[PDB]
């Protein structure tokens, strides 16, 4: 499926504008 | 045109492509030149977009039976790294 590597290319380029816990 | 069927041509279809080509390479080991050939076209693929999910424990040998020795060093010492024996 194409889903998976859109999806995975999308969030990478807008985390790359971006650039205890519970 | 690999390239081009390939990004869009479907995952049940690419994956009896794969295992069509495993046997193409590994079976009725009569010519070098067509191993050479698909280990030229595994070689792009994986040099420029989303290479084949083909595992390097079985890609590796296929680059010692064909006399592959360049080929072989670079896709031994990845599978070296990680874990010897």
């Amino acid at each position: 499926h194409p889903m998976r590597t859109s999806l995975a290319k999308l969030f990478q380029s807008l985390g790359f504008s971006e650039s205890s816990n519970t | 045109s690999f390239s081009s069927c390939w990004v869009e041509l479907q995952t049940s279809y690419q994956e009896d492509l794969i295992q069509a080509l495993c046997k193409a390479l590994s079976s009725s080991e009569n010519p070098p030149e067509i191993y050479q050939m698909l280990l030229n076209l595994v070689e792009f693929m994986e040099h420029d977009d989303k290479p084949l999910p083909i595992p390097i424990h079985t890609l590796g040998k296929y680059a010692q039976k064909c006399h592959a020795f360049a080929k072989a060093l670079h896709y031994k010492e990845v599978e070296f790294l990680e874990e010897p024996k």
